[PDB]
RNA sequence: UUGGCACCUCGAUGUCGGCUCAUCGCAUCCUGGGGCUGUAGUCGGUCCCAAGGGUUGGGCUGUUCGCCCAUUAAAGCGGUACGCGAGCUGGGUUCAGAACGUCGUGAGACAGUUCGGUCCCUAUCCGUCGUGGGCGUAGGAAAUUUGAGAGGAGCUGUCCUUAGUACGAGAGGACCGGGAUGGACAUACCUCUGGUGUACCAGUUGUCGUGCCAACGGCAUAGCUGGGUAGCUAUGUGUGGACGGGAUAAGUGCUGAAAGCAUCUAAGCAUGAAGCCCCCCUCAAGAUGAGAUUUCCCAACUUCGGUUAUAAGAUCCCUCAAAGAUGAUGAGGUUAAUAGGUUCGAGGUGGAAGCAUGGUGACAUGUGGAGCUGACGAAUACUAAUCGAUCGAAGACUUAAU
């Protein structure tokens, strides 16, 4: 089967509404301030928890 | 006309007078408290709603359904009720013979009560034509490569199209399902349990629906 | 139980070194599903150890790797024995709970979740 | 154990008379046949070859031979249809289920006596 | 569990040894036969001299199946075979004699003939 | 149907039969309701209403047909590109090989036969089956709901009794009514019977290892073999098509004139089908006509139109399963039993290792229903569900009544 007539470039963008990415989620390391993902390790300062890794 | 509502617990038998072996369901059926009563004149139909198994008072930061939140804990406690985990509507009832805040104990039905049972069938995912629909595999040699699709979905030129209702793969189970006619063998109070015989809808845990049989 | 991506002897194998590494290592870094299905298997081998008797350390022997442990002091035991010894010895008064998981985020080739699962 | 409340309300229904027994003891059950309004008991009387399950659900299997035709009889542990078990002979075997008995004639299905 | 192309032992001395089922009676689309049920069938394998002869089509009721019967109290029967007995059209038996236990079903069948002649009612 | 015509298609509209999946007509095969009968009864014949449901396995043949065997209440007739090959097959048939009969001088040929002979395609659109997101539904929310509409279901045997009665010389043998129990189909479910059960238990071969013994590991289909938990399951276990109401069809009549009689019909009034509308089951307010009930939140600042972060609430992220392709759903997120671990069990396996004893030994016995044990029950914060973040109201106008 193959297409029987081309996609309009406005069929398209209709069909890429929602073929999109989100914003991580990322919250402020309370060590050192920069923004970590949220239950991950802080890679900047290596604490996790009021600890460090 | 009665009704209750239970948490299925899973099957079992019992012998009966005879000595007959009998499949039975166990119904854990604690805690029901009628929560509302509707009425024609407020409603437009009589009702009685009934809330069971008690969950856990508001919290300020709850993050799960294990803890009423504010508009379901004002609800019960305009019944008097702590706030309940499943709420549901008996029709068949006489709202007269209730009042609210009332206990609906197992022992409103009796033994040999013919009863219709309603739960949510268990869920299968997605599934095929065989499966899903009970149809016939293709054959599975003489140079077959037809096994477990559907089959022709339409005819031709006329219609040049699929009807509305054609059975094809998709997600199977977790539908309303009303077993009627099933029989209470046994009321156990003391562990606020019912036995039914046969079987009834849903996983083990499921919130099952016990209402006195529409037929008669 | 996890399937991992592996036949049932594959993952029995990668199962048992990941878990003698994790022994002879303390820390590993794995991925997530890796390390959430190795934490059971170390942390039996952690039970059998404390058990001790002679009967536990060959359950522990069919599980574990030959590994030799070269230690600081130019000794050397197997990772049996270590298990058997100081890792034992340290849990004597844990009651489960041998392993926790840190969650570091996905790497780079393939996106997969990076943790590390480390004893204590 | 199973479920506290499965085993809560069938607790009434399980006997307390049965003698112990395995696979591959040799049984008398005596059964009654309630045929009409008379009751009878029958005697089966062959080898256990198996026992499953818990509860109230427990079975056990006894095979004999008649007439030259194997039969087993399958029943509910805890039955009251069963008026009592006699261990006539206690069994050597090796494992919980029999089945390869069903495959044996003669002096090759014989059981060793303990 | 009896179905079109079983074949089965005849559990008497009619003649017929073996049979095979054309038919389970008793309904449109009817798959399978167990004990106390009547099937057509034809003789496979006779005895020399005896009434019922090889090709031979008659009617069988099942007194013996391997699937066996389950029994309102939870118990159950099986059998070490299938064997089936050749019968008129009163229910009675071709033949005079009945080898080998039989299933008590067969009694509320009214199958009383092949029940007494049989030498163990299970 | 056999044809006639040659109007679409020869820059291709795949052709018989079968399989899978159906769907529609009714000129009805069964079942339901009726009139007539050369209808005694039991059976039938013929015609009328009726399309709700039902309407079988095999032998032969490519076959469709057809004959036959055995059943059944019955084994309906037709349309849908002689329904359905981007769903399957490819036996027949109209490519290349070969052969027979036959025809032909021959090359070759034959709606003659014979053996053999490549069935491609990752679905764009509509359509269909499932499943999410947006916005709307004049505040923002959590639950419970009405049912406009729509879908499902709808079949039938046999036996007992009435009653060996009515009827009939006899043979035979009922209506109506009351019960029991099946076939096929549908649906839920795993207690039972069984299947599977690749991280459960055990036996065992070959070979390579862990130095050796003993004990174990790898590989040989899970090496093979005997069992087997949960889950998933049918051939297993429950349940359903019951009882009824309204209006009708063919019919059957009452009263009744037109037409002093007659007349079911014109007015009027009854009765009458498995069919129609309901009763039963499911979905359902995007029912934009967007419905209803209960409960929850409710202030500051304003260029005073309006805004604001917040409230109730819901999410991100995280632990998960009864849920699941993914979204979604549901159980949980420390003020916590959500999972792992740990402890105790169920069920399974069937007698661990070590040691001791008896044997020359293979082995046997005891210690000891031992040891082990995924998914099932209970308990326990030991590990991980941290710390955090985002979204989310302030309620338009007109009129009437108050
Ligand atoms: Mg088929
Ligand atoms: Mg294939
Ligand atoms: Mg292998
Ligand atoms: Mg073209
Ligand atoms: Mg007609
Ligand atoms: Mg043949
Ligand atoms: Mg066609
Ligand atoms: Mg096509
Ligand atoms: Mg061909
Ligand atoms: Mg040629
Ligand atoms: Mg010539
Ligand atoms: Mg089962
Ligand atoms: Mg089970
Ligand atoms: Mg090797
Ligand atoms: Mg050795
Ligand atoms: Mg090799
Ligand atoms: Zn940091």
């Amino acid at each position: 089967a193959v297409p029987k007539r081309r996609t309009s470039k406005t069929r398209k963008n209709k069909r890429r509404t929602h073929f999109k990415i989100s914003v991580p989620g990322m919250t402020e390391c309370p060590n050192c301030g920069e923004y970590k993902l949220s239950h991950r390790v802080c890679k900047n300062c290596g604490s996790y928890n009021g600890e460090e890794v | 006309t009665k009704g209750i509502l239970g948490r299925k617990i899973g099957m079992t038998q019992v012998f009966g007078e005879n000595g007959e072996l009998i499949p039975v369901t166990v119904v854990e059926a604690k805690e029901n408290v009628v929560l509302q009563k509707k009425t024609v004149e407020v409603d437009g139909y009589n009702a009685i709603q009934v809330g069971f198994e008690d969950k856990k008072a508001y919290k300020k930061d709850a993050k799960s359904n294990k803890y009423a939140n504010k508009p379901a804990e004002g609800h019960a406690k305009k019944a008097d009720a702590a706030p309940k985990r499943f709420i549901r509507e008996f029709r068949n009832v006489d709202v007269d013979a209730y009042e609210v805040g009332q206990e609906v104990s197992v022992d409103t039905f009796v033994a040999g009560d013919v009863i219709d049972v309603t739960g949510v069938s268990k869920g299968k995912g997605f599934q095929g034509a065989i499966k899903r629909h009970g149809q016939s595999r293709g054959p599975m040699s003489h140079g077959s490569h037809f096994h477990r699709a559907p089959g022709s979905v339409g005819m031709a030129s006329d219609a040049s199209r699929v009807f509305k209702g054609q059975k094809m793969p998709g997600r199977m189970g977790g539908n309303t399902v009303t077993v009627q006619n099933l029989e209470v063998v046994q009321v156990d109070t003391e562990n606020k349990v019912i036995l039914v015989k046969g079987n009834v809808p849903g996983p083990k845990k499921g919130l099952v629906e016990i209402r006195t049989s529409i037929k008669k | 139980y996890r399937k991992l991506g592996r036949t049932s002897d594959q993952r029995k194998a990668m199962l048992r070194d990941l878990a003698t590494s994790l022994i002879i290592s303390e820390r590993i870094e794995t991925t997530e599903a890796r390390a959430k299905e190795v934490r059971s298997v170390v942390e039996k081998l952690i039970t059998l150890g404390k058990k001790g008797d002679l009967a536990s350390r060959r359950n522990a022997a069919k599980t574990l790797r030959n590994v030799e442990i070269l230690n600081e002091d130019e000794t050397t035991q197997t990772a049996l024995q270590k298990l058997f010894g100081e890792i034992a010895e340290r849990y004597t008064e844990r009651q489960g709970g041998y392993t926790r998981i840190l969650k570091q985020g996905p790497r780079r080739g393939d996106g997969a979740e990076s943790v590390i699962i480390e004893l204590v | 154990t199973n479920h506290k409340l499965i085993e809560a309300v069938t607790k009434s229904q399980l006997r307390t008379d049965l003698p112990s027994f395995r696979p591959g003891d040799t049984l008398r059950v005596h059964v009654r046949i309630i045929e009409g309004t008379r009751e009878r008991i029958q005697v089966f009387e062959g080898v256990v070859i198996k026992r499953r399950g818990g509860g109230v659900s427990e079975t056990f299997t006894v095979r004999k031979i008649s007439s030259g035709v194997g039969v087993e009889r399958t029943f509910p542990l805890h039955t009251p249809k069963i008026e009592k078990i006699e261990v006539k002979r206690r069994g050597k075997v090796r494992r919980a289920k029999l089945y390869y008995l069903r495959s044996l004639r003669g002096k090759a299905a014989r059981i060793q006596e303990i | 569990m009896i179905q079109q192309e079983t074949r089965l032992k005849v559990a008497d001395n009619s003649g017929a040894r073996e049979v095979l089922t054309i038919k389970v009676l008793g309904g449109s689309g009817r798959k399978t036969a167990n004990i106390g049920d009547v099937i057509v069938c034809t003789v496979k394998n006779a005895t020399p001299g005896g009434v019922v002869k090889k090709g031979d089509v008659v009617k069988a009721v099942i007194v013996r199946t391997k699937s066996g019967v389950r029994r309102n109290d939870g118990s159950y029967i099986k059998f070490d075979e299938n064997a089936c007995v050749i019968i008129r059209d009163d229910k009675g038996p071709r033949g005079t004699r009945i080898f080998g236990p039989v299933a008590r079903e067969l009694r509320e069948g009214n199958f009383m003939k092949i029940v007494s002649l049989a030498p163990e009612v299970l």
